[PDB]
């Protein structure tokens, strides 16, 4: 059974820059065919028979490759082409893991928040303690949760926005989630943020 | 652009087709597990080919594929809009139209006819 | 084109079937194709069929898994689904085959497999202080917890803020349930003068609460 595999997985670029991705087939094929997704919306025809552009699809597109290999190319990239993109054959169906392609822009360092669990969170006997991200580029960051100098792992989960429309940003949120007991067991409650645009790793906390 | 209609069963004739145009597909029926479901006639700037094999068990334009192991009645085809098949008299006498011509797909205010 | 149903819920160990309605075409001279897609992942092939002999063929992953169905004469092309796991939890596309490519897709069917029942969220408030200020800006936030199944909507003070705001995607908890936070950044100044209501709407559970944000 014929199976696809794409190279990079996520990828960046700048508006101008030349992109491409590659697919190889583990045995030989005839054509290749991708496909481009947005969140939201079903997959899109883009490129068939290896080289063929659907109507519709901007001459900045080429596709190449035979035998084993394959690839999608960007001339030039504009913020319109920002999706995944999944290569796809008509011998089996199946399809590859996908490209991400994203907005490649400068640096820019996370505003960092903490909130205190609430009032009203208390009674029903739980607490959750939110640590916020704001705006920065790339998504690589770190996060990690200090209660009374103790390093704590495997209550804390995180969550990350697409790419802005318009910043081309990324906001993280990372919550710590206890029962009333815990929380009211310690009193130091830091969050540590290590990431490309800080002199890291910058801790925010508070005592409860 | 593929033709959604059946070319018309006519008494006494036989329908084919000359040269099948980039687009068309074949269907593969006998039972083939594996994989491969239809043929398609396709190809390059420079080429024309289908794209590819059917087993079983139990120009411009591409040349008709060779039988494979084992296929039943007439072929079921999927023509693509301009495609042009050819009736033939077998046995049955009649030529009162002397020049032959007919059967070929159009697209219709939308609606693909024969 | 093509009409698939609505979002289905269902526990492990049950069955499910969706549909994938045709119109404006010839429903029995196209192949159909099934696409599994799991939040985050990839595409997967489910299989493919034929309805006007109703041949099916399925990636070996999911022969005794799926099964692919047709009724000719409502135009419409079925999939069940057994033994539910948790990584059945996905979007499900339906698709005509046009050779060279799947030239029309349905809007998806989002399938969720669980043990939860149905729960409407509580809201809680992330109260802007010292602590979440950073230079003229401060931060400002609801919690919106405890939730089965998606989605939840959120907007503030009944849609007419909209910049400066992130909803972050949800996560799913060990507990079974849905949790998320949205966020929104202002100025510190209007802190005072502009008032901050998050809207959380739930539409599966008929709940919805809006939620005052203050320091
Ligand atoms: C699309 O266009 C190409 C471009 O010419 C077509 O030409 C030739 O296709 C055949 C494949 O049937 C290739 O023949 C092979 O050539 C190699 C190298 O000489 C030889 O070692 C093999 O034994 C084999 O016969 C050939 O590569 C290719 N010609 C050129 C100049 O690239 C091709 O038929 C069309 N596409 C496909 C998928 O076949």
């Amino acid at each position: 059974q014929i199976v696809s595999t794409q190279s990079p997985a996520i990828m960046s670029a700048s508006p101008g820059e030349k992109v491409t991705m590659t697919c190889s087939a583990s045995s030989s094929r005839s054509y290749m065919q991708w496909y481009q997704q947005k969140p939201g919306t079903s997959p899109k025809r883009w490129i068939y028979d290896t080289s063929k552009l659907a109507s519709g699809v901007p001459a900045r597109f080429s596709g190449s490759g035979s035998g084993t290999s394959y690839s999608l190319t960007i001339s030039s990239m504009e913020a319109e082409d920002a999706a995944t993109y999944y290569c796809h054959q008509r011998s089996s169906y199946t399809f590859g893991g996908g490209t991400k392609l994203e907005i490649k822009r400068t640096v820019a360092a996370p505003s960092v928040f903490i909130f205190p669990p609430s009032d009203e969170q208390l009674k029903s006997g739980t607490a959750s303690v939110v640590c916020l991200l704001n705006n920065f580029y790339p998504r690589e960051a770190k996060v990690q949760w200090k209660v009374d100098n103790a390093l704590q792992s495997g209550n804390s989960q995180e969550s990350v926005t697409e790419q802005d429309s318009k910043d081309s940003t990324y906001s993280l949120s990372s919550t710590l989630t206890l029962s009333k007991a815990d929380y009211e067991k310690h009193k130091v409650y830091a969050c540590e943020v290590t990431h490309q645009g800080l002199s890291s790793p910058v801790t925010k906390s508070f005592n409860r | 652009e593929l033709c959604d209609d059946d070319p018309p069963e006519i008494p006494h004739a036989t329908f084919k087709a000359m040269a099948y145009k980039e687009g068309t597909m074949l269907n593969c029926e006998c039972r083939i597990k594996s994989g491969s479901l239809y043929m398609l006639c396709t190809g390059n700037s420079s080429h024309s080919s289908w794209d590819n094999q059917c087993q079983c068990t139990s120009p411009g334009h591409c040349r008709e594929p060779p039988p494979w192991e084992n296929e039943a009645t007439e072929r079921i085809y999927h023509f693509v809009v301009g495609q042009m098949v050819y009736y033939q008299c077998v046995q049955g006498y009649r030529a009162l139209h002397r020049g032959p011509a007919e059967s070929v797909c159009k697209m219709t205010h939308g609606k693909t006819r024969w | 084109q093509l009409q698939q149903s609505g979002t289905v819920l269902a526990r492990p160990g049950a069955s499910v079937k969706m549909s994938c309605k045709a119109s404006g075409y010839s429903f029995t001279r196209y192949w159909m194709h099934w696409i599994k897609q799991r939040p985050g992942q990839g595409l997967e092939w489910i299989g493919a069929i034929y309805p006007g002999n109703s041949d099916t063929s399925y990636n070996q992953k999911f022969e005794g898994k799926a099964k692919l169905t047709a009724v000719t004469s409502a135009s419409t092309a079925y999939m069940e689904l057994s033994s539910l796991t948790h990584e059945d939890s996905a979007v499900y596309y339906c698709s005509r085959d046009y050779g060279y490519y799947f030239d029309f897709w349905g809007q998806g069917t989002t399938l969720t497999v669980s043990s939860a029942s149905t729960k409407g969220p509580s809201v809680f408030p992330l109260a802007p202080s010292s602590k979440s200020t950073s230079g003229g800006t401060a931060a400002l936030g609801c919690l919106v917890k405890d939730y089965f199944p998606e989605p939840v909507t959120v907007s503030w003070n009944s849609g007419a803020l909209t910049s400066g705001v992130h909803t972050f995607p949800a996560v799913l908890q060990s507990s079974g349930l849905y949790s998320l936070s949205s966020v929104v950044t202002v100025p510190s100044s209007s802190l005072g003068t502009q008032t901050y209501i998050c809207n959380v709407n739930h539409k599966p559970s008929n709940t919805k609460v809006d939620k005052r944000v203050e320091p």
